[PDB]
Formats: C-alpha cells, structure tokens, sequence
C-alpha cells in the first residue's frame, strides 16, 4: 500500500520537523498533528482551474496540514509546506480554519477542488482518492469543531459528511 | 489513525443487524422528539406547562445517551464478525454510516437550538441548559470519534 506508507512517513516526518519541539524564538508548545495531504499548487494559476498548456514548471509540489493549537482542541490551523531536501518540511502559510467558508469539488478535474479561506485557492491531490480523503478529514474536522456547522459545499455527495440535503441545509454557515 | 488503510451462521448475523436497525429507528425517534421538544420552548410557553417540557426533553436526552452506547457496541460487535466476511461486512458498515449519519442529525439538532436560544433571550437557570448542551455535544464528538476507530 504505497499511499498508507507514504501517509507514514509523511506524518512521521512533518511531527518531528514541526509539530514536536517549543517555539523556536516564543518556547510555546507545538500544535497538535491531525492530518494532512500531498498537493499540486500551480504558481501562475493558484486560484482557478490551469489550462491544459500550463508549463510543467508552474507545478509544485506543497502539502496541507491540519493542526490544534497545544491547549485549545477547537483552535484549527491549516498549513501549507514544503519538504526540504532533508526531509523535513518548512511551512510557508497559515490559515485559522474559521476561514474555511466554501469547499468545491471540481467536476471536470478529477484530483482538483477549491478551498475559500482569505481568498480562492485552486489545488490538485494526486489522486482521486486522495481528495475524497483529505476533504472528508477537513469537512468532518470543520463540522466537530465548529459543533454542527460546516462550510458551504459545492458538487460534493453529502453523505461522504455524513449529512443529507436538510441536515446541510441546517448546518450551513450562510444560514 | 492512517486513513489509506437463528441456527445458520448467516441469519444469526443478520438478526444483530435486524435489531441494530430498529434501535436506529428508536434513536432517530427519539432525535426527532428533542428537536420537536426545543421547537416547544421555541415557543412562548406558560411557566407551569415550560418545566414539564424541560423535564421530558431531559428524559429524551438520557434515552439518547444509552441508545448511543447500545448502538456502539452492537454496531462495533457487528463489525467483528464481519472481519472475515465480504457480505457481513457490508452489512456492518452499512449500519455504522446510518448510526453517524443520525448523530450528525443530532448535533445539528442541538446546535441550531443553542443558538436559537441565544437569539430569543438577549435567571441563572438558563445557564445551566448551556452547559447541559454543551455536555451532550461533546460526547457525540466523543462518540463520534469512537464509531471512526478501527475494529480489530
């Protein structure tokens, strides 16, 4: 199972890099590790679907990662790292996940969805499954820390949530 | 937590599923007297007729407490005997998304009525109905976190 035991490594290596030791300069705790994914973030079109002519050298490859801060379980970040040549990971972004407020699945690319925090942003997993996954981590994430709210959901089968067309309808953020 | 990964042997498993099946009935019943229960107080009730509506919400609360419990172990059982079987399997799961599904329910349920209560007040009494809320949402997370742990 080469996605388990990537999923392994990653997560062995993104808690020792950055979810184990106090603050370098403040000596806080670290966050708490909760999950995380593999992404493709296009430079030139980070916030809409690239074309099929986007030069290969606009790819890169970054990780998102979900994370508690160390004394408050309903205090959710999302990250967005890089992994260094040595295997660990430097994170360039952070997002609250109270800014989390749309999640669409793409219908037209099948590793593509789009996550409305500060702004729109256009991201790919590597696989299929691999969104399923992350997206169900993130909307269930979302749902238990905000205590049955959830962020609009666009072209997504509801039930991946757990939910129905009225218990969305219920729990919406925009009511 | 890695998320990539009654003689008849068969009628006997089905008759776990069977009974799994009506106490989830049971439990969306009683998840659908609660929200009709806060729907109540949502209205301007009588102070002699409000007390015997909190009364009752709380005893559909406890139902749902020990329905909740019931259903874990039955459904996690079930998923046992599944553990070697691609039709009890399926049968198992099966049980186990319905089981969320309502919990999900519920915790939309409770949810919509705090802050409906909030938005229909602004006694210490209220105070604690906030942290009797606010005690049942974090056993169904905790429930719901139980229900997502593996069976081996």
């Amino acid at each position: 199972n080469f996605l388990a035991e990537q999923y392994e490594r990653d997560r062995k290596a993104i808690i020792n890099c950055c979810f184990s030791r106090p603050d370098h300069k403040t000596g806080e705790p670290p966050n708490n590790y909760i999950t995380h994914v593999r992404i493709i973030e296009d430079s030139k079109f980070p916030s809409s679907r690239p074309p099929p002519d986007s030069k290969l050298e606009n790819k890169k490859k970054r990780l998102l990662i979900l994370s508690a801060k160390p004394n408050n379980a309903k205090l959710i970040q999302i990250h967005k790292a890089r992994e260094n040549s040595d295997g660990s990971f430097q994170i360039g972004r952070t997002w609250q996940l109270t800014e989390l407020v749309r999640v669409e699945k793409d219908l037209e690319i099948s590793e593509g969805f789009i996550l409305t925090m500060s702004k729109k942003y256009y991201w790919e997993t590597n696989s299929a499954k691999e969104r399923t996954v992350f997206i169900k981590s993130l909307i269930t994430l979302y749902i238990q820390t905000f205590e049955g709210h959830v962020p609009e959901l666009v072209n997504w089968d509801l039930s991946l949530f757990y939910l129905d067309e009225r218990s969305y309808q219920r729990a919406v953020i925009t009511n | 937590a890695n998320p990539y990964e009654g003689s008849d042997d068969f009628v006997a498993f089905m008759n776990k599923i069977n009974s799994i099946n009506a106490n989830l009935s049971r439990y969306e019943n009683i998840i659908n007297q609660i929200d009709a229960q806060h729907k109540d107080l949502l209205t301007q009730v009588s102070e002699e007729q409000e007390m015997e509506l909190r009364r009752s919400l709380d005893d559909y609360i406890s139902q749902a407490t020990d329905l909740q419990y019931q259903l874990k172990a039955d459904i996690k059982d079930a998923q046992r005997d599944g553990l070697h079987d691609s039709n009890k399997q399926a049968q198992a799961e099966n049980c186990r998304q319905k089981f969320l599904k309502l919990i999900q329910d519920y915790r939309i349920i409770d949810s919509n009525y705090k802050e409906e209560s909030k938005e229909q007040a602004k006694v210490q009494a209220r105070h604690q109905e906030l942290l009797k809320l606010e005690k049942t949402m974090a056993e169904l997370t905790q429930l719901f976190n139980d229900m997502e742990e593996l069976v081996i």
